[PDB]
């Protein structure tokens, strides 16, 4: 309200485990599956996508 | 450095552009050029044939190639307005240079109205000549070979590219190997990039270097010569000196040019002492 | 080679420590404390900082006035200091003065009246004190810095303590406050300059005799700190000069990283426009900075506590618009403690240290700091032989391994004060703890 | 200074995909924007692939 | 190249009496037919300027010297766009194709140079 | 501090014990003898440019690795320059004192884009303090020139390389120089300076251009950024009681959180303001001033009129127990001055350069309380007291007032 | 609409008796239901600045006033973001819904209107 030293409180969001590695460890846990997701879509979506430039099926027969 | 390093890319970008456009004509210089200039493909090691496949999209140019080509003939020269916007845009941070080689920092003119009407002239003196072309002599230009509707089974006497290509197919011609042969002739293109590097003057062009503009003559002439060499037959003596000149074309570069702008150094400094 | 440091204890456990200079005529006696704020709870924070003016106030013998005129006939001056881990209480005089300052430190730790009527008058002052300290921004970025890295815990607290409990500090909090800390195990007597060893001892026997030991004597300096990650910004657009402290958790004064954190901070360095040689310092950030005009000044540090520390750089910069390039240049160089340093910038940084740690004690007060200090802390003078062997055992791989669990990726506690809009938020300064190249 | 600030070609990114300063309380209406930019995109990838095919 | 190159190797030529015999004759004649002194330059005038060295020796040009090179360059572009040559006293005679620059640059690549050695010593 | 001579330089030293040496180079080029308004603190900020042997880039890398220290100040009276450093490395700063004194480069470029901005920023930190403006004021009414002229440059007159190079010409000489090294082996310097320092040139003897002459009167220096006031007394024989009176009414408190027993910090008593006297010996005359600053300039005329009384109360009586504070207080000033490197570099400076043996702080005269009284009598009577005003000057006193 | 148009026409209303005690229950209603109250904004925080009128008139704020404004508008931007409403204190109490920036505001109008009739004068 007036001392700008006392902290707001901040109790309802902080982790009590906030340096450990494993804490950080979690967190790119996610950010990795989410790259891992991301480069396996982008696989699929470039392979299947760019085999329409391959022989078509009547051009093979 | 970076608005002539992107003009390197839209000259690429225009040379892949009118190959394409070139075969949509499909006549028997279109198939028989997109026939031998995506062989150059294959050269690829492992994986070369199959590329070549997947571009045609069979096994030899056919329907399913010129109707690629189409498509992208049409949307080429929208991405090369790009890197053309792109190229002057990082110009802009410098300015145009001037044919003295000095800053003009010092005397600058708007670009309009002075270089609008300057432009005109050349926009004329160009439409008179595009007239005299397209209306009087619209084939002169051409191959009369295009005008026979391409057949894979009847190969035409000469197959040459576009007359703008010819000193790239002059070079590649000079190396033995197939891969050799596409390497020197993509490097022809891209060797152009270290220009920067090997330009070891500590003047800004060639205004004021009399060796210099000899080299640069002979390079020109030399890459004109290439030009003609592209569309001769096979034959002696005309390997040989395709071979020559093909040295020379890199050995400007390579050699020539840093040579010749490092003397040029020491005389100026040694000269007007 | 300097003079061996001497050292000796009484029964009730009191340390004196002496370092005898024969080309000095003055002297430097005092006792340091290892005690200060840090003692206090949530209720009497500020007794401590209460307790140093009040000392000064008036013994049981002599009165304030006394007092005063006591230490101007001795010639010198007394001064004192109060931290968050460690009290002083020191007097500079003349050689042949030293009996009448150690008697006087004497009276007025051991016998200070704390009479109520002086606690009223000086609880004004303190309040004043308050809106005072804001004008010292240095103070105030670091105070905010604390705050933060040790959010609601003992070492976030300020000295002075909040306005609330200067009103209601009563004689008794003040006489119980100095009733358990300072005790004879956890101080020493220091003497530096004129003084012997010998008579300095006689004079703590006859002073300093009387003095409560505790009930567990732990050695001197024994100690959970838990970082917080998080920012402080205190934007004041009509300051023309931004003041940014960077910091990330440091090392405690006895861990075995403690000259590898030294070694690491002498790399990046400190830097200032107005000094002449600053411009050619060889410090990759010094030259980042003085060559783009990025900083007026940058000071690195690395604060150390009995259980843990703070490690980190405080910036001044009337560059407004350019405040991201200074701290995403600086947190690059951190980045090159993990990823790049070799044995260029350690060897070259150890040179710098080796004598650095030799050249800061040049007067007998800064004699008189070290030996306290050291004591306090470590519970021993080490001599410098021994800090030439800890800073040569210092390795390139030493500093890339510490760096690498101490700054590389990971939060910092981060203070901005004054123009400070182009500071960029938490985030984009906390991914610049890292580079994606690497 | 950074080179996404220097160079003026980064610095036209830059300017509208990085450091271009935004409300901190735009709500999930703003995102149609990126969607418009998403079929925009998709629309000239597949539409050039048709275009490959197409007679 | 940097000019500190190029006013080094000129100086081993320099000495050698044969080098300079048959350097010294050639340079005056590439001088010439250069012919940057019918546009009234001074050869200093030419150096490539685009570069945080060369501003710096601008910078530190006294600034009589800075207004006369303004001068010059003004006119020359004058003549240029003109296609024109400079007569009688705007062509720059050989003993006013004074090296006002290489001074100011040479001190400028020192320091430069210094800093690029002492940024890689190792204490032994 | 053992004085010898190594080839014609004049050389002091001290041995220690202790890993660090300080070894300062005092030159007779302080602002009494300055040429042009500026130039000694312009030449004392050309120090440890570019040399001819070594570049100003190459000794800060240099003095990095051995982790050596440098610090420059102008006076009235010197300019020193300091280095300090492990006590093994004498040889590489007595080599770099060397190329500064004989091979300086002294380049137009170091003077526009290095030193005098440097200067520059130097003055505006000092500025920042009123009180420094209200001394230096003092000395400019008291003195005119010489001891009058401005220790630092400014803006309004500017120094020109050729101010500065002439200046060198006559102060970098054998016999405006000497050296005093803290923590040095004596012999060693001796043979080092001798084989260092053989080819600076003789020169002669810097002078002040004119003898000092001393004036009353009033500065009214109208800051916005603080407010102080200086009462001078110009001195025309210096005599060591002034000393003793300076620390007598003394002014700054010698303990934490009080106001202090002195009669000029008795004299701010209900004031946020504060008060030092000092006495400066330059020799030929002094200055015993009386410098008080505060955020009120009603509070500094307050202060201001209490100063006055208290030198007056002052020259009528003085207590024997006040004398014997006096003496006490003026051995330990005097104590701490031999010690501090800045001020003791200078200390020896004089006796080197002038003849004026040092008073050692155990030789410190004791003045009765007649002598002191005496010598505050003669400064209450002064016909020409100066009176230097900083900050809202409309509001703060004027000499006749006071 | 100019806020000049704005206040004269709800002066016109306040001054009609019959109007006001149908109009002024209303206005009160809309208000409540705006909900501008429960971020803690006073009204005059949310009209348009982004015009050269209305920045002349912030400018003319007086400091704190100005600065009481910029606390007001980055808190609401908070409680926008977090999707929450204001509570306790932050809430606007219709006491405190003071206009502060109107005077401001139809000052820097009345001169613009002026200008421009004035600008339209025909000497008669
Ligand atoms: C097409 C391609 C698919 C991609 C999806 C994009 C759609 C996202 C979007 O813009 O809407 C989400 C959007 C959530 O956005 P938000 O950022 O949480 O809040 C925006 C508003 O301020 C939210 O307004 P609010 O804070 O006043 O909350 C209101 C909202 C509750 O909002 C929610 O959080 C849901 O509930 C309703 O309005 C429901 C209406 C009552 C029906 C009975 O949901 C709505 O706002 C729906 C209300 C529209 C009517
Ligand atoms: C569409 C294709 C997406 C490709 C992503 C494939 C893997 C990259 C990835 O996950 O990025 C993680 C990485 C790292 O994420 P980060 O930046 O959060 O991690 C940095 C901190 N350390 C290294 C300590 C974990 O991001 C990038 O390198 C950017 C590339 C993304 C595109
Ligand atoms: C064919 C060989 C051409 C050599 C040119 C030598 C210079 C010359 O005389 O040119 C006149 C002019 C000389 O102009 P200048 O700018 O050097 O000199 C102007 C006059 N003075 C020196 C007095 C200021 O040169 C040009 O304008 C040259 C432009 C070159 C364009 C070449 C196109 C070839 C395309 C192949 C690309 C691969
Ligand atoms: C579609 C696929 C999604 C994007 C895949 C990207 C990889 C995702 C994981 C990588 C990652 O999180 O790392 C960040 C990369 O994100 C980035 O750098 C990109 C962030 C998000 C990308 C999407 C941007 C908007 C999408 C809307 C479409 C736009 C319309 C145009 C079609 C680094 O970034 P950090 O700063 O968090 O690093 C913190 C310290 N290194
Ligand atoms: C579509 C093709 C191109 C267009 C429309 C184009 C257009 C322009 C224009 C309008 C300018 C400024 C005016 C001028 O100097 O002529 C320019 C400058 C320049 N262009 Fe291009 N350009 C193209 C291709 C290229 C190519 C292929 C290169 C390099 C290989 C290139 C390199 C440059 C450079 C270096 C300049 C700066 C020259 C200077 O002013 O000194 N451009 N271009
Ligand atoms: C804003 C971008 C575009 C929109 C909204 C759009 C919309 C459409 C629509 C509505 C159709 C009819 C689809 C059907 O029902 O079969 C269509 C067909 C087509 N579009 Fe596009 N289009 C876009 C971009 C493009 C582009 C860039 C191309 C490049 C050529 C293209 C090529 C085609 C082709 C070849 C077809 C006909 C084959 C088919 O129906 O799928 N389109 N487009
Ligand atoms: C820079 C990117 C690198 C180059 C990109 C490569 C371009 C083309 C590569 C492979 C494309 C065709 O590769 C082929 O793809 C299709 C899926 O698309 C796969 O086919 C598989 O899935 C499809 C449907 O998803 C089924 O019809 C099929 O029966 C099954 O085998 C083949 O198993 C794989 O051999
Ligand atoms: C959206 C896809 C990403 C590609 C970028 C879009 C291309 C459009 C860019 C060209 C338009 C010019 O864009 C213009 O760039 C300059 C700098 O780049 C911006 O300028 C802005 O940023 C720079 C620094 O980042 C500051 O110097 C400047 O004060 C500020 O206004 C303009 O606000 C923007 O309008």
């Amino acid at each position: 309200g007036k001392s700008t030293y006392k902290i707001p409180d901040f109790t309802p969001y902080l982790k009590k485990d906030r340096n450990t590695d494993a804490n950080r460890l979690f967190s790119y846990f996610m950010i990795g599956s989410f790259g891992m997701l991301s480069a396996a879509g982008a696989k699929a979506t470039v392979q299947d996508f760019l085999s329409n430039m391959s022989a078509s099926a009547d051009v093979l027969a | 450095v970076l608005p002539w390093s992107i003009g390197v890319i839209i000259f690429l970008l225009l040379i892949i552009t009118a190959f394409m456009g070139y075969v949509l004509v499909f006549g028997q210089m279109s198939l028989w050029g997109a026939t031998v200039i995506c062989n150059l493909v294959s050269a690829i090691p492992w994986l070369g044939e199959d590329i070549v496949h997947f571009l045609w999209g069979g096994f030899s140019v056919g329907n399913p190639t010129l109707q690629r080509f189409f498509a992208l003939h049409y949307l080429m020269p929208f991405v090369l307005a790009v890197f053309a916007l792109l190229h002057l845009i990082a110009l802009h941070t410098a300015g145009s240079s001037n044919p003295l080689g000095i800053t003009s920092n010092v005397d600058k003119l708007s670009m309009h109205p002075y270089y609008s009407f300057k432009d005109l002239i050349t926009v004329f003196a160009f439409l008179l000549m595009f007239t005299l072309f397209v209306f009087f002599s619209p084939d002169k230009l051409g191959h009369p070979d295009n005008y026979i509707p391409a057949n894979p089974m009847v190969t035409p006497a000469s197959i040459v590219p576009e007359w703008y290509l010819l000193p790239f197919y002059a070079i590649l011609r000079a190396i033995p190997d197939k891969l050799g042969g596409v390497i020197a002739m993509v490097a022809a293109i891209l060797i152009l990039l270290i220009l920067p590097i090997v330009d070891r003057s500590i003047i800004r062009g060639n205004a004021f270097k009399p060796i210099s503009k000899l080299l640069f003559g002979f390079f020109i002439c030399n890459f004109l010569l290439l030009g003609v060499l592209g569309q001769v037959h096979i034959e002696p003596p005309f390997i040989v000196l395709g071979q020559i000149c093909t040295i020379f074309y890199f050995s400007y570069f390579l050699i020539l040019l840093p040579m010749v702008s490092t003397i040029e150094n020491i005389f100026f400094y040694i000269g007007s002492l | 080679v300097s003079p061996k440091t001497r050292t000796s204890n009484l029964k009730n456990g009191l340390t004196i420590a002496s370092e005898s200079n024969p080309l000095v005529q003055t002297a430097t006696v005092g006792v340091w404390i290892d005690a200060g704020s840090r003692n206090e709870n949530a209720y009497n924070n500020g007794t401590a900082h209460f307790f140093e003016h009040l000392a000064f106030k008036g013994t049981d013998k002599r009165s304030q006035h006394q007092l005063e005129l006591d230490i101007e006939n001795m010639g010198g001056h007394l001064n004192a200091y109060t931290s968050r881990e460690s009290t002083v209480y020191y007097a500079k005089s003349f050689k042949d003065d030293v009996p009448k300052s150690v008697e006087i430190l004497a009276d007025i730790l051991q016998h200070s009246k704390l009479a109520e009527s002086a606690i009223d008058r000086e609880r004004e002052v303190i309040t004043r004190e308050l809106e005072e300290v804001n004008k010292q921004y240095e103070e105030v970025v670091f105070d905010h810095l604390h705050a933060t890295a040790f959010m609601n815990q003992p070492l976030g607290r300020t000295i002075l303590g909040p306005r609330e409990n200067i009103q209601t500090i009563t004689n008794t909090e003040l006489r119980k406050f100095i009733t358990e800390n300072y005790t004879a195990d956890r101080m020493v007597l220091v003497g530096a300059g004129a003084v012997d060893h010998d008579a300095l001892v006689e004079l703590a026997e006859k002073y300093f005799s009387h003095l409560p030991s505790s009930q567990s004597p732990v050695p001197l300096g024994t100690p959970i700190p838990n970082f917080v990650g998080s920012e402080v910004r205190l934007r004041d657009d009509t300051m023309p000069v931004a003041h940014i402290a960077i910091a990330v958790e440091g090392v405690s004064w006895t861990s075995e990283d403690y000259y590898t954190a030294l070694v690491a901070q002498a790399i990046i360095g400190n830097y200032d426009r107005a000094v002449g040689t600053s411009r050619h310092q060889g410090s990759r950030l010094s030259n980042i900075v003085s060559e783009n005009n990025l900083a007026n000044s940058f000071q690195s540090f690395s604060t150390s506590y009995s259980d843990t520390g703070l490690w980190g750089i405080y910036l001044t910069s009337e560059n407004t618009t350019q405040i991201d390039d200074l701290v995403h240049f600086t947190l690059k160089e951190w980045n090159r403690l993990s990823t790049s340093v070799s044995n260029l910038q350690v060897e070259r940084a150890k040179s710098q240290l080796k004598a650095g740690l030799l050249l800061s004690l040049d007067g007998t007060t800064y004699v008189a700091e070290d030996i306290g200090r050291q004591l306090t802390t470590l519970g021993r003078r080490v001599t410098p032989a021994e800090v030439e062997a800890k800073l040569e055992a210092v390795t390139e791989h030493d500093v890339r391994a510490w760096a690498q669990k101490t700054l590389y990726d990971k939060d910092i506690a981060l203070v901005g004060l004054g123009p400070i809009e182009g500071l960029y938020d938490y985030n984009r300064i906390r991914n610049d703890m890292s580079m994606m190249r690497w | 200074m950074a080179l996404r600030k220097k160079n003026s070609l980064l610095n036209m990114a830059n300017s509208y995909v990085l450091d271009s300063p935004q409300p901190s309380n735009l709500n999930y209406f703003w995102n149609f924007g990126s969607l418009l930019a998403l079929c925009l995109v998709i629309q000239l990838a597949t539409g050039i692939t048709l275009a490959m095919h197409y007679t | 190249a940097s000019i500190t190159s190029v006013v080094k190797t000129s100086e081993l030529i320099l000495k050698s009496p044969l080098l300079s015999k048959i350097v010294v004759p050639l340079a005056k004649t590439y001088v010439k037919f250069s012919g940057y002194r019918q546009l009234g330059f001074k050869m200093n005038d030419l150096i490539i300027e685009e570069t945080p060295n060369m501003q710096l020796a601008l910078r530190r040009l006294p600034p009589t010297e800075s207004y006369d090179r303004v001068y010059r360059l003004i006119r020359a572009t004058q003549f240029s766009l003109s296609h024109k040559l400079a007569t009688g006293n705007d062509i720059t005679k050989p003993e006013e194709d004074d090296h006002y620059l290489i001074p100011y640059i040479l001190d400028v690549e020192a320091e430069a140079f210094e800093k690029d050695a002492l940024d890689n010593l190792e204490v032994v | 501090f053992s004085t010898a001579e190594a080839a014609g330089v004049k050389v002091a030293a001290q041995d220690g014990q202790s890993p660090i040496s300080d070894l300062s180079v005092v030159l007779r080029g302080g602002s009494r003898y300055a040429t042009v308004p500026g130039v000694s603190h312009i030449l004392e900020k050309f120090a440890f440019q570019n040399t001819v042997p070594k570049s100003a880039l190459r000794f800060v890398r240099e003095l990095e690795l051995f982790g050596g220290k440098l610090y420059t100040h102008t006076t009235r009276e010197h300019i020193v320059l300091r280095t300090q450093f492990l006590k093994q490395d004498l040889p590489y700063f007595v080599d770099a004192f060397a190329n500064v004194l004989k091979e300086t480069k002294f380049q137009q470029f170091e003077l526009t884009e290095r030193v005098a901005p440097v200067a520059e920023l130097d003055l505006l930190k000092r500025e920042s303090d009123p009180a420094f403006t209200a001394l230096e004021a003092a000395h400019e009414v008291a003195f005119r020139t010489g001891l009058g002229n401005s220790v630092y440059a400014q803006g309004y007159s500017p120094v020109t390389l050729e101010d500065v190079k002439e200046f060198a010409r006559q102060v970098y000489a054998k016999q405006n120089v000497a050296v005093v090294g803290n923590n040095v082996v004596p012999a060693d310097l001796q043979q080092l300076v001798g084989t260092a320092f053989a080819d600076l040139q003789e020169g002669s003897k810097v002078t002040q251009a004119g003898t000092t002459t001393l004036h009353g009167g009033e500065a009214r220096v109208r800051t916005s950024t603080g407010n102080a006031l200086t009462i001078a007394l110009p001195i025309a024989e210096p005599k060591p009681v002034y000393h003793a009176l300076a620390s007598f009414l003394g002014g700054p408190a010698s303990m934490p959180w009080s106001v202090g027993a002195s009669p000029l910090a008795q004299a701010t008593v209900g004031t946020h303001t504060s008060v030092k006297a000092t006495y400066h010996n330059y020799g030929d005359a002094g200055l015993f001033a009386i410098t008080i600053k505060g955020d009120s300039p009603a509070e500094i005329s307050q202060v201001a009129h209490k100063a006055v009384q208290a030198l007056k109360d002052t020259g009528a009586e003085v207590t024997e127990e006040q004398a014997a504070r006096a003496y006490a207080k003026s051995k330990f000033a005097a104590a701490e001055a031999f010690e501090n490197p800045d001020s003791s570099a200078s200390v020896i400076g004089m006796e080197l350069l002038s003849g004026v043996s040092r008073i050692a702080p155990e030789n410190v005269q004791k003045f009765t309380p007649a002598e002191l009284s005496e010598a505050a009598a003669q400064l209450s009577a002064s016909a020409k007291p100066v009176v230097a005003a900083v900050g809202q000057v409309h509001a703060l006193p004027f000499a006749d007032e006071l």
